[PDB]
């Protein structure tokens, strides 16, 4: 699976020291490189995976992980970091656009602050499974499956900032990035083996009092196993229930105050998550992944 | 007629510096002293806001000089009349790079020598010409040929080498060889506008507008004015490390509400961001006030 | 026989007695859009008394070690007034104003201060971070201060990376305390398009810089205040559509 | 011989250059030609004529029935029938009709446009309509009450079927170009919105239901700027 | 005397230089025209 | 064809030339333009408006100060109260003025220079100053006695508290040139130098130090030379 | 090879086409894959 | 229904304003519509060891390329004269000395 | 003004562009010229 | 090549990658060295009279 | 274009003759002269 | 900034101390009557 859930790459602490697979270039440690903004000196434990290393990280909340490197005056000071494992479940990639056929051939729409769930939101109201954006303006929904038509395209061009969020890309001008309509939302019937449950509105912040149900009913699996990859909840009135789902039964709880182990296997064939907040104060999301093995 | 207050205005809403053309310098006549009281042009007030007019004449004995000295090279027709440096393009076209082609948006704020001449005026209205100088990243020239094709906004932008859109039926190209002297083009004033905006005190659209960063600030798109792309004229690839300067010139030129000088150094291109950690002092530092090197 | 001074704008009839010249921005008077160039094919309208009056913007006191303070037009009026009623209402805009900024104080204070207004005053992120996605920038309540009007950071540079030292090419007029209490301007529409959005492009900027600090002998007014009366001239409106805020 | 430089800008095929070719027929006379009909010398002359809107342009809306908007009787006054955005170079209904691709070949555009709204009912049902014209700002109203304030034209029906609206050009600029988002929706032109007047009020033994029919094009004040390629043509393979 | 090879206007390089300077618009933008060797308060 | 040669001098792509160039829009009309204020027209129009020089351009003078002299009363008579070079294209105050930052741009400069000097102290405060400009030869001088000499313009307080000086156009050649320094201090223009001529007298219970704002500009015989690239630029990095 | 057209005098306008092109002196489009002229909306009264 | 364009005329319609306009038309012209050069054809002349030919022939079709045909197809019967050019490269986009 | 270096007419560039527009031919293509603000029914 | 006059007081060129070589006041010829020799007129700008 | 041909004699940079070049001060006003004796215009005023 | 809105006069001092505001007759009717309260405060003339 990926070292990576969030689709930033904040969570990342991945082993690549490089900024590409295909001509990679040896990135400066993070101790000596003190001339630009971000080092180890007036950052000590740590803030985002800093240390006695030179691997992309995310410490300044932007679209992409990234490090420092110099030139041999062909360069700028950093450089995106092209991961290919930290493709978050849920993303189907980023490739490139040409025109007319369109690869997504559903609905299109633009707004002007669109982020990331705004199109999920509006994919999913017209039972589109597929989402797509464009240089942060322009949404585009569709059903079709040949979005790989045209070509695969590297991560790392593919991030021109959304403009309703300023820390998540949404694409690039001629290059759409795919996110699955499954995430970003809830409810449903999970019939998949092994797929993700994620946040209401992720990634956005939930919205005011969502309550809601998820739905895994697998046939036949002897036991599933939970994990909290990404679990950040700062209200207490926030919570989150595992329950039965045949006599509707609490088998665990976790709000802000209970802090996640790392993982703990729950041993039945119908579970139900339930979700219920607050309207007050809310928090960034969690992000569940569930192993229905036989 | 039927009551006056309405006709008195609209024949009193009727239009509301008849400056002489000089050709040389200014000249000067002889003055001899004058002892009297009631005349005083040194005395003035500045804060008014309005220049003193403390002419030579009336401060010293001066004399007769009728000046000959040329003002023709001081007027702004001559003084944007210079051509200069744009922007380069980096066509990397060797076995790594499979595209061929690297497309570049018009942004004359990339450079500063020649940004920091029309910061001085805010509004600007002019025919250009542009100048496409070809080379290799040796400065070696070679047996080839290029394609310098304008991608007007909303155009389909070129996607490879092969693309369709070098069939170029309505965009305008210049087809050019790197064994030839520089291409040069002129270029009308092609704004939706009817005068360019290097500053604009707003937004492009409505709507909310965030206080965290506000990427969308100071970004009129009346100057903004599409992209241009470059290709060399081949369906395959050929091995070579490309890099082309683009120069331009200003003509007939008419310039508005001049603008101060920029100090601080450059640090971004569309936006007149300075560091509050290193403020550059215009003037060099003296030792003390009395010490006029 | 010039110090006295009597402006009248629409019901309003504003007063200054030690205050003296009138500058008039680049020598044009406001005037409205003349047929010839305008491209508002409706008929736009000219209430001309219930806009053009002298709002009184808040007072701004200044302090022995203050900064500066700036405002925005027509931002300033956008929420208050039949001006700021009309231009929610209106796609497009034009008109010229009469600025005209007052600082009261004693014989015995000192102090000057510098008055420009900054045809299409755009600010700059105060930062020495260059990278494009991460680029400081200034806020919408830092550049669209409203009524109120915020201060500097930076006022030697103009928080532009402009100096302040050759910000008289603008047109200006200087507030000094031992001749002049009150200073004026009236400003054309300046504007490279004849009709502008009056909430999004704003025209121009204004600036109060103390230059000279106020210096005053221990035992006389400590507050002093600066309050700035504005009246827009030859107001144009067109394009009527609902009520939008920002 | 005579003496000369040559100074830069030579040896080079402008696209759009406009200089002497060397003959190839030296001396030959053309076919004399014939006085023919439909002689157009400008394409100005081609936005002034009426073509359909795709105003229907959704999905579960396929076939021919894109052109048509449905029209019912509402039994809740107060209703939105639809709407548009005006905006020809933008994607959308314009794409259909010729002044929107016409439109596309340029980049920019300035003048007034109008737009015709046949309707297609029985001769006994009637019913009235407001045609309203937002200018730019907020989005599209929610409610009748707030699309009123822009300019709007009221519709009843009878004979003579086929109401006109003019949207006039009003902008800050003297024009507006065909590329829409992003920042360049700086040049954003409103959004025309039609709604229910009263209602479809239909007698007895009648369809309840009906079509309008919404026709576009440019008024003649209608003007253009610099050549663009089109966006409607993306060939892959070489035609053979 | 200056030529254009081409019938667009914009393709000549200096087709009318002009001396008009008027320093009054700037320099001396003051309503009430001040003396030239008067008290001006 | 004609016969002809190309001489010397060709395809070379010469930055301040004037020659045509392929119009790249054939038949294009463009935007009508509108009457706006402000339309400048020459340099040397902005060469007669006044800016603030940073005369206080020292260490220990950080912030806005650098443009404000100070001014206190003096115990002691005969006393030099500030001094700066008068030369434009020279480093020093200058740079912060635009007659000083335009003129970079030139080589050559020549006509009179001038500066005023407004007053900020209190109204009962009053005081004379000497401002006294010294042609080129030996350094400023030691005691105002030996400033006399060049043109000086002494300087009482009051209301209209901005005096004018005018440094009048002296020199050998026609024309100085910005560039100073080794041999070409030859073009070097003196230095302006201020003095207490009595002191500044207050009364009680006021402020007992004030300052100066010393506005400098182009007397209307300002004429300049040939370009040049200004030296206030050392972009490092290419702007992205 | 280029071409340009010069002292070009039109007659008969006729529409624009939208279908793509197939072949070279036929203008054979596809039926199983109308490319319709306007992009497709959400619903009629949702004007992006 | 008629199949005439309605003349609703803008003065007709609002209270309008004066506008003397100036905004050209000379660029919308049919003349200068297509005054614009454009692609139509390509050849190869794949002049080497196995090819035994050394020529290539091209029938002379504007319809092979769309972005020139779509603009021609606005009008049914068309008259111009043509000005052809023929840029001359390798496959490379190498120049050579031969003829 | 436009001049051609030969003797055959297809040379020239741009030897007469003309302002001709009839929006009658096209847009109002009636026998009964209707009028332009009545009732056509 | 490129041939830019630097005058008095210019900023002289440091390296060959030196921004002096925007050029946006400066004259400067940029030529070919496969072509005829550049030739350029100059005026008498002395700052006096001869 | 008009038709030329390039007659021999071509890009030769001839030390003595006399043609035109490029001006590179474009619209520049020299110092204005003054009135000095001794204003020699031949060399064979120096022989006598 | 609410009492901005009527007629105002602003006064600077100095010499000539004296400052002259003027009410102008502001009515829907002719005549205001001196009696007020109740419903004759339908006849207010506002407040200085
Ligand atoms: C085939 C010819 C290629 C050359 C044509 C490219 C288009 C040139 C248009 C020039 C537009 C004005 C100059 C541009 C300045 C700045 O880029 C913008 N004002 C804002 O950055
Ligand atoms: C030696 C000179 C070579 C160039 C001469 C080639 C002949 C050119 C004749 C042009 C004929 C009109 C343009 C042709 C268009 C299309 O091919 C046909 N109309 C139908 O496909
Ligand atoms: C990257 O991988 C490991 C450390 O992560 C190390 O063995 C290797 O040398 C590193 N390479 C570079 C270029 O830093
Ligand atoms: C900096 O980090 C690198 C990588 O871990 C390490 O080899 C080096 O010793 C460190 N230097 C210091 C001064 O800590």
């Amino acid at each position: 699976g990926p070292e990576c859930f969030t689709a930033n790459g904040a969570d990342y602490r991945g082993t690549q020291n490089w900024t590409a697979l295909q001509g990679g270039k040896p990135c400066l440690f993070w101790n000596e490189t003190f001339q630009h903004p971000y080092n180890t000196l007036k950052y000590p434990n740590g803030e985002g995976g800093l240390g006695e290393h030179n691997y992309c990280r995310n410490p300044d909340g932007d679209v992409s992980p990234w490090c420092y490197v110099a030139e041999h005056e062909d360069g700028v000071y950093w450089k995106y970091c092209e991961i290919p494992a930290c493709q978050m479940p849920g993303n189907l990639g980023c490739y490139k656009d040409h025109g007319n056929p369109p690869p997504l051939t559903g609905t299109s729409k633009t707004s002007n602050k669109l982020t990331i769930q705004t199109c999920i939101s509006f994919c999913r109201s017209q039972r589109f499974k597929f989402a797509g954006m464009e240089s942060g303006y322009a949404c585009f929904c569709g059903n079709n499956p040949d979005y790989w038509k045209y070509g695969e395209a590297a991560s790392t061009e593919c991030n021109s900032v959304c403009f309703g969020d300023h820390t998540q890309p949404c694409g690039g001008d001629g290059r759409i990035i795919l996110f699955d309509t499954l995430v970003g939302a809830c409810g449903g019937n999970y019939s998949a083996m092994s797929s993700v449950v994620y946040s209401p509105d992720f990634p956005d912040t939930y919205a005011t009092g969502r309550v809601c149900y998820w739905t895994i009913r697998v046939p036949g699996a002897s036991h599933i196993h939970f994990s909290f990859p990404l679990f950040d909840i700062r209200d207490s009135a926030d919570m989150v229930e595992l329950l039965d789902g045949y006599t509707h039964r609490v088998l665990a709880r976790f709000h802000g105050r209970s802090r996640p182990p790392l993982s703990f296997n729950v041993s039945l064939d119908f579970v139900i998550l339930y979700f219920f907040s607050d309207r007050i104060n809310q928090a960034q999301g969690f992000a569940v992944l569930y192993q229905a093995v036989k | 007629d039927p009551v006056e207050d309405i006709i008195h205005d609209a024949l009193s809403s009727t239009v509301r510096t008849s400056g002489q053309d000089v050709n040389t310098a200014a000249g000067t006549a002889p003055s001899s002293h004058r002892l009297e009281t009631g005349r005083v042009p040194a005395l003035q007030a500045a804060e008014t806001g309005a220049t003193s007019n403390a002419t030579d004449e009336n401060m010293i004995e001066t004399r007769c000089v009728m000046n000959r000295n040329g003002v023709l090279e001081a007027t702004i027709s001559h003084f944007f009349s210079r051509s200069g440096l744009v922007g380069v393009v980096n066509l990397t076209d060797g076995g790594t790079d499979t595209t061929g082609y690297a497309v570049w948006d018009i942004d004359i704020m990339g450079f500063v020598q020649l940004r920091r001449k029309c910061e001085m005026f805010t509004y600007m209205r002019f025919n250009a010409e542009f100048t496409f100088v070809t080379t290799t990243e040796n400065g070696e020239a070679r047996p080839f040929m290029l394609q310098y094709m304008y991608v007007p906004p909303g155009a389909p932008k070129p996607t490879g080498r092969d693309a369709f859109q070098w069939q170029t039926a309505t965009n305008p190209s210049v087809f050019v060889k790197l064994t030839d002297p520089p291409a040069q083009v002129s270029v009308p004033f092609m704004s939706p506008a009817s005068a360019y905006q290097w500053f604009y005190d707003g937004y492009p659209t409505f709507g909310q507008h965030p206080e965290t960063s506000n990427t969308t600030y100071g970004q009129c798109p009346n100057n903004m004015m599409g992209t241009f792309a470059v290709r060399v004229v081949s369906r395959v690839a050929s091995q070579l490390k490309l890099q082309t300067r683009v120069y331009m010139k200003l003509k007939h030129v008419r310039a508005w509400i001049p603008r101060p000088i920029r100090s601080q150094p450059y640090l971004l291109k569309n936006f007149p961001n300075y560091d509050s950690s290193k403020i550059t002092y215009s003037a060099r530092d003296r030792a003390s006030i009395k010490q006029a090197n | 026989s010039d110090r006295v001074a009597q402006l009248t704008v629409g019901n309003s009839s504003i007063t200054t007695q030690e205050a003296a010249n009138i500058v008039l921005a680049y020598g044009e008077w406001p005037e409205y859009c003349p047929d010839t160039d305008a491209t508002a094919v409706d008929k736009p309208t000219r209430p001309d008394v219930s806009v053009n009056r002298f709002y009184t913007l808040d007072s701004k006191m200044w302090q022995e070690n203050s900064t500066g303070w700036y405002w925005k037009f027509p931002d300033v009026l956008n929420k208050t007034g039949v001006f700021g009623q009309n231009a929610q209402f209106h796609y497009l805009y034009r008109s010229g104003f009469c600025l005209h900024v007052q600082c009261n104080a004693s014989k015995f204070h000192q102090g000057a201060l510098l008055v420009a207004v900054i045809p299409e005053f755009v600010l700059a992120g105060r930062g020495s971070n260059t990278k494009p996605n991460e680029a400081p920038h200034p806020g919408f309540n830092t550049t669209f201060p409203g009524t109120a009007g915020a201060s500097f950071n930076d006022p030697y540079v103009l928080d532009s990376g402009v100096p302040l030292s050759q910000s008289l090419i603008y047109p200006h007029q200087w507030i000094n305390l031992r001749t002049n209490n009150c200073a004026t301007i009236i400003v054309p529409y300046i504007n490279a398009v004849p009709f502008d959005s009056a909430i999004n492009h704003s025209n121009f900027g204004l600036i109060v810089v103390p230059v000279s600090p106020l210096k005053y002998s221990s035992g006389a007014t400590t507050a002093i205040p600066i309050t700035v009366t504005i009246a827009p001239l030859n107001s144009e409106f067109g394009g009527l559509r609902q009520a939008v805020s920002q | 011989g005579l003496p000369t430089e040559l100074r830069p800008g030579t040896n080079q095929f402008l696209t759009t250059e406009d200089d002497t070719a060397a003959p190839i027929l030296p001396g030959f006379s053309p076919t004399p030609s014939i006085h023919i009909p439909g002689e157009v010398r400008s394409l100005l002359e081609l936005c002034r004529v009426e073509t359909i809107l795709e105003v229907n342009n959704t999905t579960d809306a396929t076939g021919l029935n894109r052109l048509l908007i449905p029209v019912s009787a509402q039994n809740k006054a107060d209703e939105l029938c639809a709407a548009f955005m005006v905006d020809p170079g933008r994607i959308g209904p314009w794409q259909s009709t010729l002044v929107g691709q016409i439109c596309r070949y340029y980049t920019q555009w300035s003048g007034s446009l109008k737009v015709t709204f046949m309707f297609t009912g029985s001769f006994m049902a009637t019913g009235k309509m407001l045609i309203a014209y937002s200018p730019p700002g907020s989005a599209q109203p929610a409610n009748r009450e707030t699309a009123m304030l822009g300019t709007h034209v009221i519709w009843d029906f009878g004979l003579q079927s086929s109401v006109s609206l003019v949207i006039p050009w009003i902008s800050n600029t003297h024009f507006r170009t065909a590329k829409t988002g992003g920042n360049y929706d700086y040049y954003t032109a409103g959004v025309v919105t039609l709604w229910y007047q009263t209602n479809y009020v239909v007698p007895p033994e009648t369809p309840g239901e009906a079509y309008i029919i919404a026709m576009g094009a440019a008024q003649d004040n209608f003007t253009l700027k610099i050549c663009k390629d089109t966006d409607e043509v993306t060939q892959q393979a070489v035609l053979q | 005397t200056n030529i254009n090879y081409y019938k667009d206007s914009y393709a000549a390089s200096a087709s009318r230089q002009d001396f008009t300077q008027d320093p009054k618009k700037f320099t001396q933008p003051v309503l009430d025209s001040i003396r030239e060797l008067s008290a001006p308060l």
